[PDB]
C-alpha cells in the first residue's frame, strides 16, 4: 500500500572530534538502507536486500554523484556564512528530499532545506518554484528558477524517485513486510507516597505501536507519560509508557499493547512480588 | 533545543544474560553531542555509535548501543554532553 | 537513487 523514500543529508562545520562533517543517510519505509560519509567517500549498504539484489554499477554510480555532492555542499557552508556575515562557529546545513507512493502511484513529492535548525528553502511541485522563508534565501531562489534545475527536480520526484522506490520495495518485500512480537514487561516503583507503574515493549516491527494504561476498563491518557517510539541497533523498535497512581490501586491498572504482529490486543496486569 | 535522553535495554533485563544497553537522545541542536555508556562511572567497552539522523522538525537524533551482561550491585548510567545543557547530564538505568 | 546538488 504505502511506501516512503527519504534522503537525510547533513553538512557540518563542527562535527567535531573524530567525526565526519558530511553524512548522507537513506530510508525505505522508515528503515535505514544506504549510507555515505566524508571519511570513507563511498556509498555502503545497511540492509541485506540492498547489498545482494543491487548491481556493482549502482554502487559505483551512487558514489560518483555522492562525491560530487560532497564537493558542491563543501562550498555551500562558506556561501551561507559569507551571506549571513559570519566569520565562523558551529553552523549546519540540513537536506530532506524524497517521495511517498500509495498503491504504485505517487502522492507526495518534497524537497526541503534548513540552515541552523530553521527552514531556508522548500520546493513546490505544482508552481515549479522554490519558496523562500528567510530573507537570505532570495539569491538561491533566483539561481535555481533561472536554469533547468527546477525542471530536473520535478522529473526526479515524479519519475526517477518513483521508479527506483518500486524496485527497493520489490528487493526487500520480506524484510519490510515482516512482523516481530514486542515482549512486554511491567514494573512498579514506590516513591514519596506515589506509585509509578511502567510498561515496556522491547523488540517490535514495524515502528507504529499503541501502548496505553487502562483503569477499570477505561483508557487514561491524561496522567500517562510516553517517551515515544525509540529505535534499536539490530533494526527493531522500543517504547516507554509510564503512569502515576495512588498506592493500593495496583489491581485496577492494566497495560494494553496494540501491534500489527498481535492478532488481538495484549493485556498486561501489574502482579507484584512483595518478598 | 535540549536533548531528550532515554536509557533502556534491548531485551528484558535479567542477571547473567546477554543484553544490549541503548542510549537514545532526541530533539537537539547543534548536532555535536558526546554520548557515552558508563558502568559505575567508567566508560563501557565495545560501544557502537548508530548513524546520525533528524526528524521532520529538523531536530537531530542519535543512538549508542553496546553488548553487555547486567550484574547485581553494579550501576549502569549514560553521560551526555551538549552545548545547551551547560553541565554534563547523567541518566541512570533501572534493570527491573 | 540520490539527486545531484547545486550551488546556493
Amino acid at each position: 500500500e504505502l511506501h516512503t523514500l527519504r534522503y537525510i543529508r547533513t553538512a557540518m562545520t563542527d562535527p567535531g572530534p573524530g567525526l565526519p562533517w558530511y553524512v548522507d543517510v537513506g530510508y525505505v519505509d522508515g528503515e535505514l538502507f544506504v549510507h555515505y560519509n566524508s571519511t570513507a567517500r563511498r556509498y555502503v549498504p545497511r540492509t541485506e536486500w540492498i547489498a545482494a539484489k543491487a548491481d556493482q554499477q549502482y554502487w559505483d554510480g551512487q558514489t560518483q554523484i555522492g562525491q560530487g555532492n560532497e564537493q558542491i555542499d563543501r562550498e555551500n557552508l562558506g556561501i551561507l556564512q559569507r551571506r549571513y556575515n559570519q566569520t565562523g562557529g558551529s553552523h549546519t546545513v540540513q537536506w530532506m528530499y524524497g517521495c511517498d507512493i500509495l498503491e504504485g502511484g505517487p502522492i507526495r513529492g518534497y524537497y526541503q532545506m534548513a540552515y541552523d535548525g530553521r527552514d531556508f528553502t522548500a520546493f513546490d511541485k505544482g508552481t515549479m518554484t522554490f519558496t523562500a522563508a528567510v530573507p537570505e534565501a532570495v539569491p538561491t531562489k533566483r539561481k535555481w528558477e533561472e536554469g533547468d534545475y527546477a525542471e530536473g527536480l520535478k522529473q526526479y520526484l515524479e519519475e526517477t524517485c518513483v521508479e527506483w522506490l518500486r524496485r527497493y520495495v520489490e528487493y526487500g518485500k520480506a524484510e519490510l513486510g515482516r512482523r516481530e512480537r514486542p515482549e512486554v514487561r511491567v514494573w512498579g516503583k514506590e516513591a514519596d507516597g506515589i506509585l509509578t507503574l511502567s510498561c515496556r515493549a522491547h523488540g517490535f516491527y514495524p515502528r507504529p505501536i499503541v501502548v496505553s494504561w487502562l483503569k477499570d476498563g477505561a483508557v487514561r491518557g491524561q496522567d500517562a507519560h510516553s517517551g515515544g517510539i525509540v529505535p534499536n541497533g539490530d533494526g527493531t523498535y522500543h517504547t516507554w509508557v509510564t503512569i502515576d497512581a495512588q498506592p493500593g490501586d495496583g489491581d485496577k491498572y492494566q497495560c494494553r499493547v496494540e501491534h500489527a504482529s498481535l492478532p488481538q490486543p495484549g493485556l498486561y496486569s501489574w502482579e507484584p512480588r512483595s518478598g | 533545543l535540549t536533548p531528550k535522553v532515554q536509557v533502556y535495554s534491548r531485551f528484558p533485563a535479567s542477571a547473567g544474560t546477554k543484553n544490549v544497553l541503548n542510549c537514545f537522545a532526541a530533539g537537539f541542536h547543534p548536532p555535536k553531542i558526546s554520548i557515552t555508556l558508563m558502568k559505575d562511572g567508567v566508560p563501557m567497552e565495545g560501544a557502537q555509535y548508530s548513524d546520525m539522523s533528524f526528524n521532520d522538525d529538523w531536530t537531530f537524533q542519535r543512538l549508542v548501543h553496546a553488548d553487555f551482561t547486567p550484574s547485581s550491585g553494579s550501576t549502569y548510567a549514560c553521560k551526555v554532553e551538549h552545548e545547551t545543557l551547560k553541565e554534563p547530564q547523567v541518566y541512570k538505568w533501572d534493570p527491573e | 537513487v540520490i539527486f545531484p546538488a547545486k550551488s546556493l
